[PDB]
C-alpha cells in the first residue's frame, strides 16, 4: 500500500502542479493581469503551488517512517505547509468576499475594488499566515518530524489544532458560506421584476456553480479537521485513515484551477489563445 | 497534525 | 440635369491635364527612396546610442 | 531622475490618478443606446430631472445617459461600433403600425439587423412595444393578420398583442449570449422607466458576475 | 436627360489617358533592387492610461509629444520618451473618432459623432488646457481633422465633404465636395498646399487648399477607404480600404502603382502611414495586428503583432526613429 | 495672474507668524508652490516648496524644522508658518508658480512678497560682477558660474535668469538656460555649458535697469547668484 499510496501522491502532486502552474502562466503575459480579481488568482495559484510541492517529503515520512532532510528541512518543510494551507484558504475567502462586494454592491466598491487593495490584502494574508503558522518552527524537531511544544503536550497540540480549525476552517467557511447566499439572493430578487423571466434562468446556473464551489472546499477539509479533533478528544489504533484525510486536504489544491480558473473569461480566452 | 494522533 | 452640367465641367477639368508616363514616377519614388535610405531610422536600426527609445 | 523630472513624474502620477478616479464614476453610469425605426423618439419624455444627443437622467441612484443618433444620415456600420459596449439598446417600435404602410415589417427588419450585430453579441435589447392603445382600436377595427397572414387567432390585445412579442423575440439567434426585455409600454408615471431600470440592473448583475468569474 | 451619354464618352477618354501613360509595371522595374530583408520592431514602450478604446493618436512635430484620442472622453498628451502624461483633457463629447497636434504644438483639435471639431490651447497662462474653439458646420461626423498652422485646419466629415476653417472668426472659409460617401480620412502634403482624402465610395480625390476644387480622382478599390497618407515626397500617396487592400497611387501618373495584398489576408486597413525614407508603408488591421510592407517591391517585410485588439491609429514620428500604434485594447505601443 | 502676499510686520525674536498667499487668475491646485526671500540689500535664497497634489515638501537647510510650508487647494491659498524667528529671517517673502511637465517654465511669475522684520553639498552659483554702467543701446552679457556641471544626462541645462526692476519683484527672462520666457522680447538671450553661463542684451533700453539673478534649478535645495546690478 505505502508504494501504491506513493505513486498516487506523485500523480496528484504532479497534477496540481501543472494546473497551477499553467495557471500562472496563463495570468502573468496572456491574461495581462490588471484587475483585483487577477491579483487574487494569481495569490491563489502561488499559495496552491506552494503548498502542493511538499507531498513527497510527507510521503517519505509515511514510507521512509524517518525524515533524512535534517532538523532545519523539518523546520521549513512544515512551516511552509502550514503557511500555504492558510493562505490558500485566505484567498479563497477574499475572493468570495471580492465577489460579494462586486455583485450586491456594484457601485460604492469601486474604490475597494483596486489593484492596491488586491496586494495589501495579499500581503496581510500572507503576513496573518506566517504570524499563526510560526507556532510550528518555534516548536518542531526531529523525534519522525513532528511537533513537541512543552508539556503539558496534548494541552498545546489541541491549543494549536483548535486555532488552525478556527481560523482557517470556520472563518472561511462562515464567511465563503454568507458571501455566496448573499449572491444568489440577489440574483434571485432582481430576477421576478425583469418582466421577461419565466422558470428561473440563468440562477439554474449559479445555484449550482456556487453550491460547487462550497461543497468541494468543505468536504475536502471537514475531514482533516474532524479526524484531528477527533483524535485529541478520542483518538484511535491501526489508523492509516489519516493518509486519506490529508490526501484530501491537498486534493482541494488540485480542483482550485478548474473553478478559479479555467471558468473565468479572461482565462478561458487566454487558454485559447494557446 | 499530519501523520497522525495529531 | 440637376447637376449633369456642373458633373461634366469637372470631368473635362480633370481629363486636361499632363500625364507622365509610370516609368518616370516609379523612377522618382524609387530614386527618393535610395537618397533618403541611410537617414531612416526604421529602414536601417541605429546603434543603442543614437536611440532614444 | 533631475528635480523637474521627477516633478513632472509626480504631475503624471497624479493624472493617472485622476483618469482612475474619473473612469470609476463613469462605469457606475448606465449607457443606454435608443434605437427605434422611424423614431417611440419623443419614451425619452418619461422622466423629466449634432449628431448624438445623450440624455442624462438619474433613478434609484443609478444614472442612465441615454444616446440618441437618430439625426446621423451616415451609414450605420461607420459609427455602430463607436457604442459597442453600451449597457443595452432601447428599442422602441409602434404597435400601431401594423395596419400603417409594412412599417411593422420595418421594424422587424431592424431588430433582426441590430439584434444579430457583430458588435451587440452580448448586448441586451430592451424592446418597448409602444402604443398598444391605438393598437387595440386598429386591431378591434382591422385585423392584425393585416400585417402578419400566419396569423391564425383573435384580433384581440390579449392574444394579438403577445404573438407580435413573440414574433420579434424570435429574430434573437443568440439566445444564449444575451436576453430581450420584451415590455408593452404605458405612461404610468414611473413606469417604463422602473422597467428600464429592472432590467438594466439585471444586465449589470449578468455583467459583474461575467467580470469575477462567478459565472 | 441624354447629356449622361457625354459623360460616358469623357469617362472611356480619361482612362485611355491613363492607359496611354502606363508602360512600366512599377513591381517589373525594381527587379534589380536589393530586397529591404526582415523587419524586427520591438515595442520599446506601452502607454497606458486610457479606459475605453482609442480612436485616434497623433505626433507632435517635435517626434516626442503625442496626442491620442479614446472613448473615455479623454484626450491624454504622452512624452513618449518617458511615458509621462503632460496633459489629460477632458472632452464634452466621449464620441472622439480623431485627433490632431498642431506643429506649433499650441493646440491639438478633435471631434467625432458630435460633429464639431473642437480646438483646445495647450499653452496658457491659467496653467490649463482651455477649449478656444468649437467648429461647428458639418451635417455629419468629423473622421479627421488636420492642422495646417495655428490659425487654419482641414476637417472631413460623414456628410460627405471636407471643409477648411479659420480659428479666429471660426468659419468655413472653404468647403470641398465631390465624394459620394463619408469621407474617412485625411492627408496633408509636406507643403501643406494641397490635401487628399479618401471616402467610402472607394475613391480618393486630390483636392487644392487655395482654389477648393478637387484636382484629381483616385479609383481602383473595391470597398471602401479608411486610412490613407501621403508618400514623403509629396508625389504619391497610399490608401487602405476594407478589402484588405492597400494601394499606392501618384500623383502625376494620376494611376495606381502597386497593390498591398494578400490571400491569407481578408481583414480591412484601418490605418496607413509611411517611414521618414517612405520605403516601408505601415498599416494596421483589424486582425489585432500592423503589416510593414516594402513599398517598392510589394512584399512584406515585417509584422507589429502586439495588440490583443484592432489596431485603430498608426503613425511615425518627424525624425523617423519611432513607430507609435493605438488600438481597442487601450493601450498605445511605441515600436523602433 | 495674480498672486498676493500678507502676514508680514514686525515681531519680536523667538517669536512665531504666519504669512499667507492668495492666488488668484490660475489653476493653483496643479501649480508647484515656492517660498522665496531676499533680505533688505541682499540676494535672494529660496526658502520651501511644496508640490501640486501636497505629496512632496522641500526646506532650506537654514529653515528646517521652524518653518512649515501649507496649501489650501480649494480656497487658492499658500501658509508659511514660522516659529522661533531670528534676525536672519528678516526679509521680503516671495510667493512663486511653478509648473512641471515636458517643456513647462517654472518660477514663471513671482507675487509682490511680504516684509518682516525683527529686532536685534550644496551648489553654488558664483555672478562675480556686482555693477555694470551701460548706456541705451549697447550690448552687454551678464555671467554666471556654478560650482557643478548643470547639465543633466537628460540633455537638459537647469539654469534660470530672472531680472529685478528697483521696486518690483523677480520677473523670470530665461530658463533652462536657452529657452526665452513668455512675455520677454528676443533681445534678451542666454548660452553656456557645465558651469559656465552667459546671459545677453542686444539693444539695451530703458526698464532693462535693474539686477539680474542666476539659479539653478538641477537638485534642491535651489540656489541663487548674488545678483549682477546693472546701472547707467
Amino acid at each position: 500500500s505505502a508504494i501504491l499510496i506513493s505513486f498516487i501522491y506523485s500523480v496528484v502532486c504532479l497534477v496540481g502542479l501543472c494546473g497551477n502552474s499553467m495557471v500562472i502562466y496563463v495570468i502573468l503575459r496572456y491574461a495581462k493581469m490588471k484587475t483585483a480579481t487577477n491579483i487574487y488568482i494569481l495569490n491563489l495559484a502561488i499559495a496552491d503551488e506552494l503548498l502542493m510541492l511538499s507531498v513527497p517529503f510527507l510521503v517519505t515520512s509515511t514510507l521512509l517512517r524517518h525524515w533524512p532532510f535534517g532538523a532545519l528541512l523539518c523546520r521549513l518543510v512544515l512551516s511552509v505547509d502550514a503557511v500555504n494551507m492558510f493562505t490558500s484558504i485566505y484567498c479563497l475567502t477574499v475572493l468570495s468576499v471580492d465577489r460579494y462586494v462586486a455583485v450586491v454592491h456594484p457601485i460604492k466598491a469601486a474604490r475597494y475594488r483596486r489593484p492596491t487593495v488586491a496586494k495589501v490584502v495579499n500581503l496581510g494574508v500572507w503576513v496573518l499566515s506566517l504570524l499563526v503558522i510560526l507556532p510550528i518552527v518555534v516548536f518542531s524537531r526531529t523525534a519522525a518530524c513532528n511537533m513537541l511544544m512543552p508539556e503539558p503536550a496534548q494541552r498545546w497540540l489541541v491549543g494549536f489544532v483548535l486555532y488552525t480549525f478556527l481560523m482557517g476552517f470556520l472563518l472561511p467557511v462562515g464567511a465563503i458560506c454568507l458571501c455566496y447566499v448573499l449572491i444568489i439572493a440577489k440574483m434571485r430578487m432582481v430576477a421576478l421584476k425583469a418582466g421577461w423571466q419565466q422558470r428561473k434562468r440563468s440562477e439554474r446556473k449559479i445555484t449550482l456553480m456556487v453550491m460547487m464551489v462550497v461543497m468541494v472546499f468543505v468536504i475536502c477539509w471537514m475531514p482533516f479537521y474532524v479526524v484531528q479533533l477527533v483524535n485529541v478528544f478520542a483518538e484511535q489504533d491501526d489508523a492509516t485513515v489519516s493518509q486519506l484525510s490529508v490526501i484530501l486536504g491537498y486534493a482541494n489544491s488540485c480542483a482550485n484551477p478548474i473553478l478559479y480558473g479555467f471558468l473565468s473569461d479572461n482565462f478561458k480566452r487566454s487558454f485559447q489563445r494557446i | 497534525x499530519k501523520y497522525f494522533p495529531x | 440635369i440637376a447637376q449633369a452640367r456642373k458633373l461634366v465641367e469637372q470631368l473635362k477639368m480633370e481629363a486636361n491635364i499632363d500625364r507622365i508616363k509610370v516609368s518616370k514616377a516609379a523612377a522618382d519614388l524609387m530614386a527618393y527612396c535610395e537618397a533618403h535610405a541611410k537617414e531612416d531610422p526604421l529602414l536601417t536600426p541605429v546603434p543603442a546610442s543614437e536611440n532614444p527609445f | 531622475l533631475s528635480a523637474e523630472d521627477k516633478a513632472a513624474v509626480e504631475r503624471s502620477k497624479m493624472i493617472d490618478r485622476n483618469l482612475r478616479e474619473d473612469g470609476e464614476k463613469a462605469a457606475r453610469e448606465v449607457k443606454l443606446l435608443l434605437l427605434g425605426a422611424g423614431e417611440g423618439k419623443s419614451i425619452v419624455k418619461q422622466m423629466k430631472i449634432t449628431g448624438i444627443v445623450e440624455t442624462h437622467f438619474t433613478f434609484k441612484d443609478l444614472h442612465f445617459k441615454m444616446f440618441d443618433v437618430g439625426g446621423q444620415r451616415s451609414e450605420r456600420k461607420k459609427w455602430i461600433h463607436c457604442f459597442e459596449g453600451v449597457t443595452a439598446i432601447i428599442f422602441c417600435v409602434a404597435l400601431s403600425d401594423y395596419d400603417l404602410v409594412n412599417r411593422m415589417h420595418e421594424s422587424m427588419k431592424l431588430f433582426d439587423s441590430i439584434c444579430n450585430n457583430k458588435w451587440f453579441t452580448d448586448t441586451s435589447i430592451i424592446l418597448f412595444l409602444n402604443k398598444k392603445d391605438l393598437f387595440e382600436e386598429k386591431i378591434k377595427k382591422s385585423p392584425l393578420t393585416i400585417c402578419y397572414p400566419e396569423y391564425a387567432g383573435s384580433n384581440t390585445y390579449e392574444e394579438a398583442a403577445a404573438y407580435i412579442q413573440c414574433q420579434f423575440e424570435d429574430l434573437n439567434k443568440r439566445k444564449d449570449t444575451k436576453e430581450i426585455y420584451t415590455h408593452f409600454t404605458c405612461a404610468t408615471d414611473t413606469k417604463n422607466v422602473q422597467f428600464v431600470f429592472d432590467a438594466v440592473t439585471d444586465v449589470i448583475i449578468k455583467n459583474n458576475l461575467k467580470d469575477c468569474g462567478l459565472f | 436627360d441624354q447629356l449622361r451619354q457625354e459623360a460616358e464618352q469623357l469617362k472611356n477618354q480619361i482612362r485611355d489617358a491613363r492607359k496611354a501613360c502606363a508602360d512600366a509595371t512599377l513591381s517589373q522595374i525594381t527587379n534589380n533592387i536589393d530586397p529591404v530583408g526582415r523587419i524586427q520592431m520591438r515595442t520599446r514602450r506601452t502607454l497606458r492610461g486610457h479606459l475605453a478604446k482609442i480612436y485616434a493618436m497623433h505626433w507632435g512635430t517635435d517626434s516626442r509629444l503625442l496626442v491620442s484620442a479614446s472613448q473615455d472622453g479623454k484626450l491624454i498628451i504622452w512624452d513618449s520618451y518617458t511615458t509621462n502624461k503632460v496633459h489629460a483633457i477632458p472632452l464634452r463629447s466621449s464620441w472622439v473618432m480623431t485627433c490632431a497636434y498642431a506643429p506649433s504644438g499650441n493646440y491639438v483639435a478633435c471631434g467625432g459623432l458630435d460633429n464639431i471639431c473642437s480646438i483646445y490651447n495647450l499653452k496658457t497662462r491659467e496653467g490649463n488646457v482651455r477649449v478656444s474653439r468649437e467648429l461647428a458646420g458639418h451635417t455629419g461626423y468629423l473622421s479627421c481633422c488636420r492642422f495646417l498652422d495655428d490659425n487654419q485646419i482641414v476637417t472631413s466629415s460623414g456628410d460627405t465633404t471636407c471643409a477648411l476653417w479659420d480659428i479666429e472668426t471660426g468659419q468655413q472659409t472653404t468647403t470641398f465636395t465631390g465624394h459620394t460617401g463619408d469621407v474617412m480620412s485625411l492627408s496633408l502634403a509636406p507643403d501643406t498646399r494641397l490635401f487628399v482624402s479618401g471616402a467610402c465610395d472607394a475613391s480618393a480625390k486630390l483636392w487644392d487648399v487655395r482654389e477648393g476644387m478637387c484636382r484629381q480622382t483616385f479609383t481602383g478599390h473595391e470597398s471602401d477607404i479608411n486610412a490613407i497618407c501621403f508618400f514623403p515626397n509629396g508625389n504619391a500617396f497610399a490608401t487602405g480600404s476594407d478589402d484588405a487592400t492597400c494601394r499606392l497611387f501618384d500623383l502625376r501618373a494620376d494611376q495606381e502603382l502597386m497593390t498591398y495584398s494578400h490571400d491569407n489576408i481578408i481583414c480591412g486597413i484601418t490605418s496607413v502611414s509611411f517611414s521618414k525614407s517612405g520605403r516601408l508603408l505601415l498599416a494596421g488591421y483589424d486582425d489585432f495586428n500592423c503589416n510593414v510592407w516594402d513599398a517598392l517591391k510589394a512584399d512584406r517585410a515585417g509584422v507589429l503583432a502586439g495588440h490583443d485588439n484592432r489596431v485603430s491609429c498608426l503613425g511615425v514620428t518627424d525624425d523617423g526613429m519611432a513607430v507609435a500604434t493605438g488600438s481597442w485594447d487601450s493601450f498605445l505601443k511605441i515600436w523602433n | 495672474v495674480q498672486l498676493v502676499e500678507s502676514g508680514g510686520g514686525l515681531v519680536q525674536p523667538g517669536g512665531s507668524r504666519k504669512l499667507s498667499c492668495s492666488a488668484s487668475g490660475f489653476a493653483f491646485s496643479s501649480f508647484g508652490m515656492h517660498w522665496v526671500r531676499q533680505a533688505p540689500e541682499k540676494g535672494l535664497e529660496w526658502v520651501a516648496y511644496i508640490s501640486s497634489g501636497s505629496g512632496t515638501i522641500y526646506y532650506a537647510d537654514t529653515v528646517k524644522g521652524r518653518f512649515t510650508i501649507s496649501r489650501d487647494d480649494p480656497k487658492n491659498t499658500l501658509f508659511l508658518q514660522m516659529t522661533s524667528l531670528r534676525s536672519e529671517d528678516t526679509a521680503m517673502y516671495y510667493c512663486v508658480r511653478s509648473i512641471y511637465y515636458y517643456g513647462s517654465s517654472p518660477f514663471d511669475f513671482w507675487g509682490q512678497g511680504t516684509t518682516l522684520t525683527v529686532s536685534s553639498s550644496d551648489i553654488v552659483m558664483t555672478q562675480a560682477t556686482s555693477s555694470v554702467p551701460v548706456t541705451p543701446g549697447e550690448s552687454v552679457s551678464i555671467s554666471c558660474r556654478s560650482s557643478k556641471s548643470l547639465l543633466h544626462s537628460n540633455g537638459n541645462t537647469y539654469l534660470y535668469w530672472f531680472l529685478q526692476r528697483p521696486g518690483q519683484s523677480p520677473q523670470l527672462l530665461i530658463y533652462r538656460m536657452s529657452n526665452l520666457a513668455s512675455g520677454v522680447p528676443d533681445r534678451f538671450s542666454g548660452s553656456g555649458s557645465g558651469t559656465a553661463f552667459t546671459l545677453t542684451i542686444s539693444r539695451l533700453e530703458a526698464e532693462d535697469v535693474g539686477v539680474y539673478y542666476c539659479m539653478q534649478h538641477l537638485e534642491y535645495p535651489l540656489t541663487f547668484g548674488a545678483g549682477t546690478k546693472l546701472e547707467l
